């Protein structure tokens, strides 16, 4: 899903 | 050195599936579960993979046919509901949350009395019909396999293909190497990466697109269009 950069 | 492969990231293979299957069967299912709280991008998300998608239905040789789309961790069918049911008679969906398959009949509607199978399997452990699909659709879904068994998959896609057909890949791309988020239990692979396990799965690129107008502390998203 979209994501944060971590 | 960055990560170059998942053997690299993952300490237990059967872990890394299970706390993923445990992960999403805590997730709502709703569209916004679907995408971890961005929900309110999905359209941004369809319109950009409808014009992606609508390359490869011009006519001519080599025109994709528009009789069956295969979607790949379907979840509850957000993108079958929105992109694929309009533009297939008919859409298979395989996903590994049952919950998922059920609130999909819900959420799908009257549209979706031309879904066909609701496969409730890993992609793993799913190996689609031969000569069945004009479009197999894999979103926001390869980071839960391994390098070896994405390879895999995709062989086997790759065996399930209509005359014309493709498979479109749609992800979070990593800027290098390959991540692991341990709290969902995933990965996120460098564009290198990637191409490296489409050609080793005897596949080539047709296309490679961005995904623009993405909120800009996500990861980068691409598609592939794939033969
Ligand atoms: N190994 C696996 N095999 C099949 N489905 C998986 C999987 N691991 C996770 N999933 C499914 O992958 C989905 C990711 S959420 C994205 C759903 C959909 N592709 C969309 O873009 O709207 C969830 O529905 C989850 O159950």
């Amino acid at each position: 899903y979209p994501k944060r950069i971590a | 050195v960055p990560r170059g492969s998942t053997s690299e990231v993952i300490e237990d293979e059967k872990q890394f599936y299970s706390k993923a299957k445990t992960y999403w069967k805590q997730i709502p299912p709703t569209v916004d579960g679907m995408l971890g709280g961005y929900g309110h991008i999905s359209s941004i998300d369809i319109n950009s993979s409808r014009k992606f998608l609508q390359r490869f239905l011009r006519e001519g040789p080599n025109k994709t046919g528009t009789s069956c789309a295969l979607d790949c961790g379907a979840g509850i069918g957000r993108i079958t509901k929105r992109l694929l049911l309009p533009l297939f008679r008919e859409v298979d969906m395989v996903d590994i949350t049952e919950d998922f398959l059920v609130q999909a009949k819900t959420y799908l509607g009257e549209e979706g009395k031309r879904v066909r199978n609701y496969f409730c399997c890993g992609l793993q452990d799913f190996t689609p019909e031969p000569d069945s699909y004009d479009v197999i659709w894999i979103q926001w879904v390869i980071g839960h396999l391994t390098d070896q068994h994405l390879a895999e998959f995709l062989r086997r896609c790759k065996g399930s293909l209509r005359p014309n057909g493709i498979i479109v890949i749609k992800d979070n791309m990593a800027q290098e190497g390959v991540i692991l988020d341990d709290v969902d239990s995933s990965v996120c692979r460098d564009l290198d990466v990637v191409r490296r396990i489409i050609c080793s799965a005897g596949l080539s690129l047709l296309a490679e697109e961005r995904q623009e107008n993405l909120p800009d502390e996500i990861y980068h998203v691409y598609s592939f269009a794939l033969r």
